[PDB]
């Protein structure tokens, strides 16, 4: 399996995947924009803003992905609590340039100490590799196996129907409900890729795995 | 208020034709929905845009554009029949995938 | 003005070393405000709780096997290797005393040592030839906080002229005691 | 049977009770979302779950908690119920692009003189 | 015993302010700098010898914050009581008027671990060469912090070091001049 | 050489 940082150091367990309520709120994050009330800061401030966008669409893109990894929550949850360090940094200094600038590269970062520890979690489990996978397979297989095929989306559980349909008899798609989400999150992929939507193909890990040979 | 719905309440005499102005915010890139609800019910999804052909092939006859230019994801029929007297909602997909609705517009058909 | 309540959280990882590396012990504790309430003493084996506070934790913690085994060796992976990797500036460090005795009001004399490490040292007054013992008072040994120490070994004294009282002092630093003399 | 359900249809509740609001979603999705809508107004989203034993803030969560104990599972709670959370609340479940809503539910709290 | 190495974090609310620092028989080995988020070597040279992913500070102060306030809350919001400092003033080494010299400001047995500290020159504040640590751990759980002020020493030159701290009853001055 | 240090553990709960 690809991985999003080939050869992974060692990954810290800091034991904080029950935690809940992590995510800031919009209104959260605009009392925090609204700090940097100057215009020097202006131009920067759009590139602060930027990046805390990034920084959501990458820690959900992990979740998406790879809420069958156990590990998962840990590493999304450790993302959310150094931004909340990151911020109390962008509290005190709304208006220093040179700061924020530090606390955008403090993001990058942060992302990319979770790739890191995505890549090293999964490199020490082959059978969630060999099942992410099997699903990339799976999907392969309902690219063709729906070439003409009817999907009414706007109706309940199409999605599971035409998996539990297809594979409804598979040991993994029957005992694990992570495999089952996987097999789904592609019917909806498969259709939207059909019918004019090639932006599919970098939307998600899954979805570059898939649309790719 | 990432969506906007200027039109509160539009009433459509029957086989005329609507349009539902529906104008964004996130000027990004663009998850447009639409949204319809009955009396006693819950929305339902009436078309979206993904990325792709601005114009929407919605269903029972409806369609909307998206145009990146007057930022605008406007919703309009042919024939308004009867059985479309319902309010519906434009909006936006989050970064949870949470669906930000706009203020809403009541069709009443005569 | 600002009189809001304070909340502090501290967490402190201590390697405490005897005779070089041989003997090894790690005290993990947690203190809210100034209260310590759990911790895990490398001599025990397992988190305990100090206080109430912390029983929850003790339970929790404790109930995670690879943890306890992380920690378990951590006099290893962590106390001896963090040892070894600063010792060259640290342990074998060695900054040579310097050594100035003058008067002052109050008669009273004092040696002052100062600029050293580690802070270890002996000073000794001396009235040519014998050993004063009585007079003698230390405020201390004084850490500056720039790695260096400095002390003050003042004298109570009654001089003649002729007089050759010296401050002698021994230190890490030197094989040799140091040695200053006083003319009064 | 509804692929959302939500539960119960009705509530009538007295000032300061506890309320819980369940929801359950057959399509194996594993986002769900909690929207309360004021009478002629749109959705405003309470609490959101991307997983079982997952609860995230939303627009308005103040005076709200959710709960999400397993992956079809997503119950709203009002510890102290107020005359202001009258309003009809609607569950949604989510996997593809779209979010499917459930029939809704209507809530009163009554009693303040 | 013969050493102590000692990895000490603290995070204090409201200020949102958080320590990582390494210890070594009361010396400060280094920190990492809370926003700049690099390791900062107490003596340059240090740097030479060793090294410090600061990233790790970052994970650790983050969890430490996460756990202030579940003690917070699970202590019923019980907030900590104030200790004064205990200040001293000295120099480096033995004065001598025209030999550079260090007045060296002393904090000791306070908490929580926050202080304004302003160094007075005849009653007017001096910046220049100042420098400070940070705030550096105690067996008793409570902090010490030093600042220093390069001069020159004269006889007509009297200094002071401000420090103002919750704990005390009004800021407090400590005194120091050539004899 | 690089210093290591130990991980800060969530509490209970």
């Amino acid at each position: 399996m690809k991985l999003r940082v080939e050869n992974p150091k060692k990954a810290q367990k800091h034991f904080v995947q029950n935690l809940n309520n992590v995510v800031f709120t919009n209104k959260e994050l605009e009392d925090i924009y609204n700090l940097s009330n100057k215009e020097e800061t202006k131009e920067v401030l759009k590139l602060f803003k930027l990046k805390v966008n990034q920084f959501y669409r990458h820690a959900f893109g992990i979740v998406n992905d790879y809420n069958g990894l156990l590990e998962y929550k840990e590493i999304f949850n450790m993302m959310f609590l150094k931004l909340s360090v990151v911020f109390d940094t962008q509290r005190k200094e709304a208006n220093n340039v040179e700061q924020i600038k530090r606390n955008i590269a403090i993001l990058d970062e942060i992302m990319a100490k979770a790739d890191n520890d995505l890549s090293y979690f999964i490199s020490q489990n082959k059978n969630f590799q060999e099942l992410w996978d099997k699903a990339v397979k799976l999907t392969k297989e309902m690219k063709i196996k729906l070439k003409g095929q009817k999907l009414d989306l706007r109706d309940g559980e199409v999605a599971i129907n035409k998996v539990r349909e297809l594979f409804g008899s598979d040991k993994n798609v029957k005992e694990l409900w992570w495999f089952r989400s996987l097999l789904v999150k592609g019917v909806y992929l498969i259709k939207r890729y059909y019918e004019g939507d090639i932006e599919l193909k970098t939307t998600s890990d899954f979805a570059k795995a898939v649309f790719e040979d | 208020q990432s969506v906007t719905q200027p039109d509160a309440r539009v009433t459509v005499s029957e086989g005329a034709s609507l349009q539902l102005r529906c104008k964004y915010s996130y000027s990004a890139t663009p998850y447009l929905f639409w949204y319809v609800q009955y009396p006693r019910q819950g929305p339902q999804l009436l078309l979206k845009y993904y990325s792709g052909d601005p114009v929407v092939q919605g269903v029972n006859g409806f369609e909307a554009e998206f145009s990146k230019s007057n930022s605008s994801f406007h919703l309009r029929k042919a024939s308004v029949h009867r059985s479309d007297s319902a309010v519906y909602f434009c909006a936006v997909s989050g970064f949870a995938s949470a669906l930000t609705f706009g203020s809403g517009t009541k069709v009443i058909v005569l | 003005g600002d009189t809001r309540p304070r909340f502090l959280w501290q967490l402190k990882f201590e390697c405490h070393f005897f005779n070089g590396t041989e003997r090894v012990r790690l005290l993990e504790r947690c203190i809210y405000n100034q209260e310590e309430s759990v911790r895990f003493d490398s001599d025990v084996g397992e988190y305990r709780a100090v206080t109430e506070l912390g029983r929850p934790d003790a339970e929790y913690w404790n109930s995670q096997k690879d943890l306890l085994e992380q920690r378990r060796a951590a006099v290893d992976t962590y106390c001896r290797h963090n040892y070894g990797v600063g010792e060259s500036f640290t342990v074998q460090r060695r900054v040579e005393p310097k050594v100035t005795v003058y008067p002052s009001k109050t008669n009273l004399l004092v040696c002052s040592v100062s600029g050293f490490y580690p802070g270890s040292i002996e000073v000794r007054w001396f009235r040519n030839g014998q050993e004063e013992k009585a007079g003698v008072v230390s405020t201390g040994l004084i850490q500056n906080g720039d790695w260096t120490f400095q002390t003050l070994v003042m004298l109570e004294t009654v001089p003649r002229s002729g007089e050759v009282y010296t401050c002698q002092v021994e230190h890490p630093s030197v094989t040799s005691p140091l040695t200053v003399e006083w003319r009064a | 049977e509804a692929a959302v359900t939500q539960s119960p249809r009705n509530k009538v509740a007295v000032t300061g009770e506890k309320v819980t609001l369940s929801c359950n979603q057959t399509n194996n999705h594993n986002n769900m979302y909690w929207y309360r809508q004021d009478t002629g107004h749109e959705l405003r989203l309470i609490h959101y779950s991307y997983g079982a034993g997952s609860t995230e803030k939303g627009d308005i969560p103040d005076g709200y908690k959710a709960s999400r104990p397993s992956q079809e599972n997503f119950s709203l709670i009002l510890e102290s119920a107020t005359p202001s959370q009258t309003s009809v609340y609607f569950c949604a479940s989510g996997g593809g692009g779209t979010l499917y809503f459930g029939a809704g539910t209507r809530l009163s709290v009554l009693s303040s003189a | 015993e013969e050493h102590v190495i000692i990895q000490a974090e603290f995070y204090l609310n409201p200020d949102q302010s958080g320590e990582f620092m390494f210890d070594f028989d009361g010396d400060e080995i280094f920190h990492v700098d809370m926003a700049k988020k690099e390791t900062v070597w107490r003596l340059e040279e240090f740097g030479r010898f060793a090294s410090f992913e600061a990233q790790g500070a970052l994970a650790n102060i983050a969890v430490d914050k996460a756990n202030l306030e579940i003690m917070t809350k699970r202590s019923n919001y019980t907030p900590i009581t104030n200790v004064p400092p205990e200040v001293t003033v000295l120099t480096n080494s033995p004065v001598e008027l025209r030999e550079p010299n260090v007045l060296i400001c002393f904090i000791d047995k306070f908490t929580p671990p926050v202080v304004n500290v302003t160094w007075l020159r005849n009653g007017k504040p001096v910046t220049t060469g100042v420098s400070e640590t940070v705030f550096l751990p105690r067996e008793d759980h409570l902090f010490r912090k030093f600042h220093y002020l390069p001069f020159l020493p004269s006889t007509e030159d009297v200094y002071d070091c401000r420090v103002e701290h919750w704990g005390l009853d009004e800021p407090l001055l400590k005194h120091w001049e050539f004899d | 050489p690089k210093y290591v240090k130990q991980n800060t553990l969530k509490l209970a709960t």
